[PDB]
């Protein structure tokens, strides 16, 4: 209660695993990213799409 | 980031001291005597 402010939707909450707010999740939602790391992993290729 | 040979991972959390990737830094502290350590 702070003051009758809400901030529910920019504080975290503990049900996603992340504890990402909502509006965290959205703006990760709209970002289609590629080559985030290591995510190939020198064993992916060998599995010839 | 790849995986690490050489040194051993403590459940301790300190400053980073020299960075690998992922959250996931390496040092030199004791142990009893001396070896290279991963933490978080
Ligand atoms: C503060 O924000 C929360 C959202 O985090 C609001 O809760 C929502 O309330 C509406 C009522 O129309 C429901 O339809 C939603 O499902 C609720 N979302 C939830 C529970 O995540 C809340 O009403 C806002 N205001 C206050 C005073 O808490």
């Amino acid at each position: 209660y702070f003051g009758g402010f809400n901030f529910s939707q920019i504080l975290p909450d503990p049900s996603k695993p992340s504890k990402r707010s909502f509006i965290e999740d959205l703006l990760f939602n709209k970002v289609t990213l590629a080559d985030a790391g290591f995510i190939k992993q020198y064993g992916d290729c060998l599995g010839d799409i | 980031a790849g995986c690490l040979i050489g040194a051993e991972y403590v459940n301790n959390s300190y400053e980073c001291d020299i960075p690998i990737g992922a959250g996931i830094c390496a040092s030199y502290q004791t142990q009893t005597s001396q070896s290279i350590i991963a933490y978080t």
